[PDB]
């Protein structure tokens, strides 16, 4: 059994310029190696094949390189649909294995959120439930803060977070806050705010609706 | 065109079997390997087995616990494979793979989520989200809709059936209460909404079930 | 078209079968083996190439009984066959002495 | 005699494109491969690639990214290397190399300078510096001349066509607004000066440009 090592483990890089993982095996493997990407939620994809044979349809910016135990991806001016984990795999000795991935991450310049409150939806009240969606879209960094209020004052249950890998579209992160209340809860409250903290601005940019 | 087809989730109580598919088009030789590879939540691409359908001769992962059994109907190409006696370490996205039989898998199977619980399956709730009265807007108006109160993973979201798709976010869902929650975003030109339907897909391929529902304004 | 010239062409013919058949079964037989190199069709068919003229390069050899088993009817098919082209062109000189002498 | 031959110096500017040349005297087989060297400024050597002239077969680097292509023109018994799209990454001192296909590289090229800048070429103004009369001797006397106001590298100084050569000193460029500058000394015996000619000759190959000038005493 072959053990593929691939250091490091997140790898950082500004747009534009030319990135390069390693993956190292445990033993001489001659050029039996082969480098997948995989984004988010998506399926493995094949890169190149043979160490350094392209397969068509992939973008001339990736190559690979190196023989023996050291072997190197590298990709031409990183864009934002690069980031992805990424995979290699020997095919020199039964059974087949794979390394640990790298992750590719890319270090843009900083970004202002997108704010947006949703009100809960009529249907969602017909069957007696609340729910306050307050998004925050296309940020850099993705350290942010939500800060939720009712009439003023702040509330901490019932909110529920999830962030996202950062966008293969513009590389930057999203974050969903949900402040989830029964019927009754709801309606007897008027204002719902929800806050945001972020690098960009020391102002918290906040969105507000009330009931009536 | 798609080569490989697996079913989207499968959902197993613990202690219980489930055979997984994996039918194949285009070029099917007969020197063609299946293979499985799994892959646990935020972790790495694990080899599980091969078997070459021609013949029906399979091989297994010895590093892991032969949880598996691969087998292969000839006819209809299609290859699954047999896992008996089912813990929560099993609980993972599992794809096929086909491989020429010359090292690297070429083409790859969507991915069966399989979740280990002794809980029911449950539709999703699916509610628009349209900015309040009070909310002004720009250039971009961001518009979305709420899924919650299903069970297990995963769930499929596109916008205006896969058609519109530059500036969407589909957030990753929290669980809570045995079901699981999640949002997704659309930023379209304030001139387009409503004027042109918006219209956003949600697919549960645990229950079955699949759901249309048009954004439309507050009243 | 003599005997010695029909069989050397059909040894030559049946060898490229044995090859070929002896690449697609050696990879058949290793897969499933701990560490076995044999595991890739195109690998299979030099190791074939090398084992039918009796070459072995490094430990690039089967490790399993059949595959094994493979690389035996690899091998004596291998050297049939450059035995009976020596054969075959063995034939042909001893033909034309025949002819030289006016025997 | 000498070989291989390359123009001194070549001026780029960014993102444009570049043809370096390399012929080849002396014993030229069929068996010969041309290679070509990478030396960054400070730094160790790079092999690029490697062209046999007789067939055209060329061999890049792929570690680095393949900037060049090779071809090479029979008649002449010339190599050429096509490099595009430069950025400052590439400005370098590029060899060529004779490689009678063992290994090692035998006979070496004098180096292309390669400058990528948008900065357009200078022609260098040389001056003499002959000492102060206040300023005594003894058993030396060391005179110079100043180069400046030139772009890009380099210069070739030299002291009576090269023929004086014991004693001479020629200090790196010193980069200041676009332009470069630097000196030169050389050290005689009193008694030859001035009653024996000194003059250094400085050749700048981005302008093609080459001048004289002999050292004599201030008035
Ligand atoms: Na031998
Ligand atoms: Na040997």
């Amino acid at each position: 059994d072959i053990l593929l090592t691939q250091s490091p483990a997140i790898l950082s890089v500004s747009p534009g310029e030319r990135v390069s993982f390693s993956c190292r095996a445990s033993q001489s493997i001659g050029t039996d190696i082969h480098w997948y990407q995989q984004r988010t939620n998506g399926s493995p994809r094949l890169l190149i094949k043979y160490a350094s044979e392209s397969i068509s349809g992939i973008p001339s910016r990736f190559s690979g390189s190196g023989s023996g135990t050291d072997f190197t991806l590298s990709i031409n001016s990183v864009e934002s649909e690069d980031i992805a984990n990424y995979y290699c795999q020997q095919s020199n000795r039964w059974p087949f294995t794979f390394g640990s991935g790298t992750k590719l991450e890319i270090k843009r310049a900083d970004a202002a959120p997108t704010v947006s409150i949703f009100p809960p939806s009529s249907e969602q009240l017909t069957s007696g439930g609340a729910s306050v969606v307050c998004f925050l879209n296309n940020f850099y960094p993705k350290d942010i803060n939500v800060k939720w209020k009712i009439d003023g004052s702040e509330r901490q249950n019932g909110v529920l977070n999830s962030w996202t890998d950062q966008d293969s579209k513009d590389s930057t992160y999203s974050m969903s806050s949900t402040l989830t209340l029964t019927k009754d809860e709801y309606e007897r409250h008027n204002s719902y705010t929800c806050e945001a903290t972020h690098k960009t601005s020391t102002s918290p940019i906040v969105k507000s609706f009330n009931r009536n | 065109q798609v080569q490989l087809q697996q079913p989207g989730a499968e959902l197993v109580k613990p202690g219980a079997s489930v055979k997984l598919s994996c039918k194949a088009s285009g070029y099917t030789f007969t020197s063609d390997w299946i293979h499985w590879v799994k892959q646990r939540p935020g972790h790495g691409l694990e080899w599980i087995g091969e078997i070459i359908p021609s013949y029906g001769r399979a091989n297994y992962n010895e590093k892991i616990q032969k949880k598996a059994t691969l087998t292969a109907d000839k006819s209809s190409s299609t290859a699954f494979m047999q896992l008996s006696s089912l813990t929560s370490e099993d609980s993972a996205v599992y794809y096929c793979a086909r491989e020429r039989g010359d090292g690297y898998f070429a083409v790859w199977g969507a991915g069966t989520t399989v979740t280990v619980s002794s809980a029911k399956t449950t539709p999703p709730s699916v509610y628009p989200l349209a900015p309040g009265s009070a909310a002004q807007t720009n250039s971009m108006v961001t518009l979305g809709c709420l899924v919650k109160g299903y069970f297990p993973e995963p769930v499929t979201v596109t916008w205006n059936s896969g058609s519109l798709s530059s500036g969407v976010h589909t957030f990753p869902a929290v669980l809570q209460s045995d079901l699981y929650t999640l949002s997704s975003s659309v930023t379209v030109p304030s001139s387009s909404w409503p004027s042109e339907t918006v219209t956003c897909n949600v697919a549960h391929p645990a229950s079955s079930t699949k759901v249309d529902k048009k954004i439309v304004p507050r009243d | 078209s003599a005997l010695h010239w029909r069989a050397a062409g059909a040894a030559t013919v049946l060898l490229v079968i044995v090859l070929l058949a002896g690449s697609y079964l050696a990879v058949l037989a290793e897969r499933g083996a701990p560490g076995a190199q044999l595991i890739t069709y195109p690998r299979a068919l030099w190791w074939s190439v090398a084992t039918a003229t009796t070459v072995g390069y490094g430990d690039l050899y089967p490790v399993t009984l059949w595959g094994r088993l493979v690389a035996v009817v690899v091998m004596v098919a291998g050297i049939t066959s450059f035995g009976l082209v020596t054969a075959a062109l063995a034939t042909w000189f001893v033909g034309r002495e025949q002819e030289r002498r006016g025997h």
